């Protein structure tokens, strides 16, 4: 009797306290390292969040497995795109800053 | 002569081509008891004896007369009729449940879930049982207060939206609370394997603390609280 | 008859019959905590859709971020109207952030009674407006 | 005919009843390796033992030092010497054993300082054989003993491969030539009729409290097995003996436990005087179920009514500390406010003596075997057992001692299990049922399903209820009993004038409540006729005219040169009632009480004496 289901729940809350910790930390300390950590925690937590909606709502055999596959593709693209934005562009912390004073 | 209007859900499976509809009844409160069930029986006895419903104690300790009164899952023998004659009282069967007839739902799945959690005292050594009472201190007993009272009305589980959408695989708060009840019982030795029984995404983990179960409870119990307490144990238990 | 057997036979008799589903959402009463549950899902989905649309367009749409802003600068926007777009971004974010703590306080076990559910309910609701208006002017 | 699909089932044993006794008999059998089937019209939890509050009696010695034989004396005294002392021996010996079992089963009994089961004072119990003050042996789950009982019995029953027929209304006994072969029952779910045959049949269908207009018992206390036994032509014991619980809400008639009086609660008339100190000097308001309620109902006659109607009495919990009321009695604390609109800690509860328990029922062994009376002699009915409030082993006799029935349930439910297990074997031949078996059980169903009567079912239920409520109250004269008898007799003729409306197979509460009306009437006839016939004041049966306690001897003066009285002259005997179903007449005979115990050396007989608390 493995306990993957329980640990999954713990991860969800550990990334939630991490994400809550990162928003003020991104304000007080905007840097390249913060941009990557904010892209990593942001995409992971969102992935697990939507994952919960799919399991709650989508009733089906090859229906639930398909949506979970499509979500992983969407998240992997989202995280890599954010990483690309951090490396070859301004980066979230210096991007939001520009967007706001406008 | 104070006349009250009752809008009640009606369906006859023994009539062909019949589908869910609403039938209204009129009753004087001077001859009727204070409670909704008193009125339910009154129209059952005097007006229409097709109205088929569950009842027993009329005391609030069976969970027989469990139904959705005015958009709220409570007992009909505990809820008193709104004396306000301007409002029409809407009485419905317990939500998202297969209606057998006229406010009577199929609870057999709900019951089956109660069997799956195994609500009996389990000991590692059942060889010395039946001869001497198990010791339990008043503190160890206090832990069961607010849990053992669950009368299994099933107002609870079927007021949880998550239970409507996941009726088969999600156990529902009523069933879940009792699984907890048997965990903190200082006598029960099987606490770990009872937690290991919930190690899938559906069993307990379709809870998102909606908290619509507690507050509809006709006994003032707090299933939600106990569910969150299960979750804590689920991470803080070793092996 | 086992516990697993009873469920399997439950679904067989009911799905192969003319028994209707008792009205659920059609009739049930509305409560603030449950409305605040729906909103948390609504804001959660909308936010993730924003982040995804931001990350994907960084791969799919040509140009750099500075050129994308000069594209919005040349759109004749007044302070009151740019405040409206600024508000409708923080408004869902702040809701989910504050209510997020309310969910996290719940997971610890604290404040799970009906009074504390409606108390923290209004407190989150007010904190949202104060931080949404308070941020959109920075 | 053939409109109804007949479906025959095959088992080792059938138990009719999912409340307490029924359950303990059901899984008690399956534990012994029996292919057992349980049949119940309610769901197990919804049964009426859930409505129990007070407790479950066992001399565990968990408060003071105790003896189970002191529990024997108090039960046999309370029974007004109409109790069969052999069964009482058996029940009081198994008392601590059966309760320890339940605590091991999972019953979350309230706890003491020592860490043991919580026992409390209750009406009619004593120490040192009634010579050493009040006894504290009522084991309880803090005001919700019955609830917790029924649940932990059911929760434990899932362990065994018992076939439960949930929501099935048992119609009649599948009888063939003296011996029983099982039960024929209606499936409320889809209207079908099922014949369930077995080698044995346990009956635990509970009381028949709904014979009266006002009762503490649930709507589904219709004494169905009592009628089932009655329609087979088998006698029914002590049916006129009906327990009136002293305390119950003036309104709907819900029970406020006697555990209130055991914790320190007092009864108050219009003056403020503790009147239960005037009637019973020694035991006070902790006396018998019959003595207390009769004192209460007499105080109403005297003009000491308490409410705006001058027809009810008071139960005060105001003076007790709130600390105790929260921990010890929270179930009544809520239901007093819920129904009567009364805060327990500030003002007293309006109470009225109303029907509670039915000590009468199906004549039963100490082993649980159902008894027929032929040639003035006891005889065992093959393949038929009964246990609980439903049955009458008369361990309660003429007046049930408080908090004994939940014991009676467990012990005698268990008894039927061991009496089957230790007699026949599992896998033994199931007797072949008739091809026609129970034609008129169906011919009864079809008659009532299409009923085109001139008088409604519901109004006839009230016609029976109010008639019993006035003609057979706490006090009853031969005047009101004779008129009441020929009044109930007419209301049996009206059973072919009743109108039904619902004509559906699936869930016909119109049909089953009418089937309950056929069952309640058979109980009613046997209750009222036995009452007018019995001319004495024994226990709950108190004649205003024949106010004497008529025994074989006059037990006031010592038995010396006193001559014994013949059997058909004294009234210390069991009332056996028969009823011809067509004519609706009750003919009744009598049978001796058991006076001897099981073992005189270990537990000695206590002979009749002056009975007052
Ligand atoms: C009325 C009452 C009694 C009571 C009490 C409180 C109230 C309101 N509190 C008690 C207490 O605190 N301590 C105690 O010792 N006794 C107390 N009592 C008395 C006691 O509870 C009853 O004597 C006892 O509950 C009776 O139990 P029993 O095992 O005899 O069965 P039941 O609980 O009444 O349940 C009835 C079962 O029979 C089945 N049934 C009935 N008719 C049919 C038909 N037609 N077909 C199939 N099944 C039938 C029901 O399904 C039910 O399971
Ligand atoms: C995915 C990203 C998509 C972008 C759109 C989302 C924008 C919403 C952000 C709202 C927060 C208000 C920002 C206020 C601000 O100007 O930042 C401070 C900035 C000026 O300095 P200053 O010190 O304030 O300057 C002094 C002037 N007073 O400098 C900083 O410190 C930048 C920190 C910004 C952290 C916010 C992260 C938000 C991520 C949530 C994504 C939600 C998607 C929808
Ligand atoms: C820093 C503030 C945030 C905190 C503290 C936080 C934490 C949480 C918590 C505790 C939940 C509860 C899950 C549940 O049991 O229902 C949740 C739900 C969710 N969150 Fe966040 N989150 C934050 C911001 C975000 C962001 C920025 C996103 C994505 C852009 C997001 C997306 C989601 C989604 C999709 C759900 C699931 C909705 C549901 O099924 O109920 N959240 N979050
Ligand atoms: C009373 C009714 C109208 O109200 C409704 C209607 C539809 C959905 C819901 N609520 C959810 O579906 C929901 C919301 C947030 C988190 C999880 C869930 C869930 O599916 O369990 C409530
Ligand atoms: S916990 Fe409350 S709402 Fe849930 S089944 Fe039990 S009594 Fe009903
Ligand atoms: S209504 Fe719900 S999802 Fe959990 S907190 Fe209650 S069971
Ligand atoms: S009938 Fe028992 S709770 Fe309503």
């Amino acid at each position: 009797s493995s306990k993957a289901a329980s640990l999954h729940w713990t991860g969800e809350r550990v990334v939630s306290v991490l994400l809550l910790g990162l928003l003020p930390a991104a304000y007080l300390n905007p840097c390249s390292a913060m941009d990557y950590s904010l892209a990593a925690a942001l995409t992971l937590h969102g992935h697990w969040g939507i994952g919960q909606v799919v399991t709650d709502y989508v009733r089906g055999d090859a229906l639930q497995k398909a949506a979970k596959a499509g979500l992983l593709a969407l998240s992997a693209f989202t995280f890599a795109g954010l990483c690309y934005f951090n490396y070859h562009d301004v980066g979230i912390c210096k991007a939001v800053a520009m967007l706001w004073k406008l | 002569p104070r006349i009250k209007k009752f809008a009640i859900y009606r369906w006859d499976p023994d009539k062909t081509g019949d589908k869910p509809h609403m039938q209204t009844y009129e009753i004087d409160l001077n001859n009727c008891g204070p409670m909704v069930l008193d009125a339910l029986i009154k129209i059952k006895n005097e007006i229409d004896s097709t109205l088929t419903f569950r009842r027993s104690c009329r005391e609030g300790i069976c969970g027989s007369c469990a139904m959705n009164i005015n958009g709220g899952n409570t007992l009909a023998c505990t809820r008193r009729i709104d004396t306000n004659l301007d409002k029409v009282s809407k009485i419905y069967p317990l939500p998202h449940m297969y209606v057998i007839k006229d406010l009577v739902p199929d609870l057999s799945n709900f019951y089956a879930q109660y069997k799956s959690i195994e609500p009996y005292l389990k000991k590692k050594d059942e060889s010395q049982e039946g001869k001497q009472q198990y010791l339990q201190s008043i503190e160890e007993r206090e832990k069961l207060d607010g849990l053992y009272e669950c009368i299994l009305c099933a107002c609870c589980s079927t007021s949880c939206p998550s239970y409507w959408w996941n009726g088969d695989k999600y156990l529902g708060p009523a069933v879940l609370m009792q699984a907890y009840r048997w965990m903190i019982d200082s006598r029960d030795d099987f606490t770990e394997e009872r937690l290991a029984k919930l190690q899938d995404p559906f069993s307990l983990y379709r809870c998102h603390t909606i908290m619509n179960c507690t507050g509809t409870c006709p006994k003032g119990l707090n299933p939600g609280k106990a569910i969150a307490e299960i979750k804590k144990m689920m991470a803080t238990y070793k092996e | 008859t086992t516990a697993k057997e009873e469920m399997e036979r439950f679904w067989n008799k009911n799905l192969g019959s003319n028994r209707p589903l008792s009205p659920h959402i059609t009739i049930y009463r509305w409560s603030l905590p449950m409305a605040m549950s729906i909103c948390h899902r609504g804001t959660g989905i909308a936010l993730s859709a924003g982040v995804s649309l931001f990350g994907l367009s960084a791969l799919l749409l040509p140009g750099n971020f500075e050129s994308h802003l000069e594209l919005v600068k040349s759109l004749c926007l007044g302070p009151t109207l740019i405040y409206t777009a600024k508000f409708g971004i923080v408004f869902p974010l702040m809701y989910h952030t504050w209510n997020g703590i309310r969910h996290l306080i719940w997971d610890l076990g604290k404040g799970l009674t009906i009074p504390q559910l409606t108390q923290s309910g209004v407190v989150v609701l007010i904190l949202t407006v104060l931080s949404s208006v308070g941020l959109a002017a920075m | 005919s053939t409109q109804y699909p007949v479906v025959d089932h095959e088992f080792d044993a059938v138990v009719v009843g999912a409340g307490g006794a029924g359950l303990r008999a059901a899984f008690g059998l399956s534990e012994a390796g029996f292919n057992t089937a349980c049949v119940t019209k309610l769901f197990p939890t919804r049964s009426h033992t859930v409505a129990a509050q007070g407790g479950i009696n066992a001399a565990l010695g968990n408060m003071e030092e105790d003896n189970w034989r002191w529990h024997f004396y108090d039960t046999v005294k309370g029974s007004d010497w109409l109790g069969d002392q052999d069964a009482i021996h058996y029940m009081t010996e198994q008392a601590p054993a059966s309760v320890v079992e339940l605590e091991n089963y999972g019953m979350p009994f309230s706890r003491t300082e020592d860490g043991k089961i919580y026992q409390r004072a209750f009406g009619g119990q004593s120490l040192k054989f009634g010579k050493g003050g009040q006894a504290h042996r009522c084991c309880c789950v803090a005001d919700r003993t019955g609830h917790s009982l029924l649940h932990t019995l059911y929760g434990r029953s899932l362990r065994y491969d018992t076939s439960y027929f949930v929501e099935y209304f048992a119609l009649d006994l599948l009888m063939e030539n003296g011996e029983c072969r099982g039960v024929i029952a209606l499936c409320i779910e889809d209207g079908s009729i099922h014949r369930i045959r077995a080698r044995n049949t346990v009956v635990a269908t509970g009381g028949y409290g709904r014979t009266y207009f006002s009762c503490t018992s649930a709507h589904t206390s219709t004494g169905d097995g009592t009628a089932m036994v009655t329609r087979a032509g088998l006698p029914c014991q002590d049916l006129e003996f009906v327990q009136f619980h002293p305390t119950g809400i003036y309104g709907a008639g819900c029970l406020i436990t006697e555990g209130c009086r055991g914790e320190g609660g007092i009864l108050i008339n219009s003056q403020g005087e503790r009147f239960m100190e005037r009637y019973a000097p020694v035991a006070k308001d902790l006396a018998s179920r019959d003595v207390v309620s009769r004192s209460m109902t007499l105080e109403i006659r005297e003009g000491r009514g308490c409410g705006p109607e001058k027809d009810h009495v008071y139960l005060q919990l105001h003076h007790l500390p709130p600390e105790q009321l929260a921990v010890r009695l929270p179930g009544i604390s809520e239901t007093a406010m819920i129904f009567a609109g009364v805060d327990v800690t500030k003002e007293p509860i309006p109470v009225l003596p109303t029907v509670h328990y039915n000590m009468g029922g199906i004549p039963t062994n100490y082993k649980g075997q159902v008894l027929r009376h032929v040639n003035g002699q006891d005889q065992v009915v093959p393949g038929l057992y009964a246990c609980g409030e439903a049955a009458c082993a008369s361990v309660h006799g003429a007046n049930r001692l408080g908090a004994n029935s939940l014991l009676d349930l467990v012990v005698f439910g268990r008894a039927c299990a061991l009496s089957i297990a230790e007699s026949c074997r599992p896998g033994d031949k199931v007797p072949s049922i008739k091809p026609n078996a129970g034609e008129e059980s169906v011919m009864n169903l079809d008659k009532l399903r299409f009923a085109n009567g001139t008088i409604r079912t519901s109004e006839l239920r009230l016609s029976m209820q109010k008639s019993m409520q006035s003609h057979a109250a706490v006090f009853r004269v031969g005047s009101v009993l004779q008129e009441g008898c020929e009044k109930i007799l007419r209301l049996y003729g009206d059973l072919q004038h009743l109108k039904t409306f619902d004509r559906g197979m699936v869930w016909n509460t119109d049909l089953v409540e009418t089937l309950e009306l056929q069952n309640l009437m058979l109980c009613a006839l046997q209750t009222i006729y036995g009452a007018e016939a019995r001319k004495e004041s024994r226990g709950a049966h108190a004649r205003e005219d024949f106010k004497e306690r008529v025994d074989e001897y006059d037990y006031s003066k010592p038995i010396q040169g006193q001559q014994k009285k013949p059997f058909q002259e004294h009234w210390r005997k069991h009332t056996l009632s028969y009823v011809d179903v067509k004519t609706g007449k009750v003919s009744l005979e009598y049978r001796p009480v058991i006076d001897k115990t099981l073992n005189e050396a270990d537990c000695a007989t206590v002979p009749p004496a002056i009975r007052s608390y």
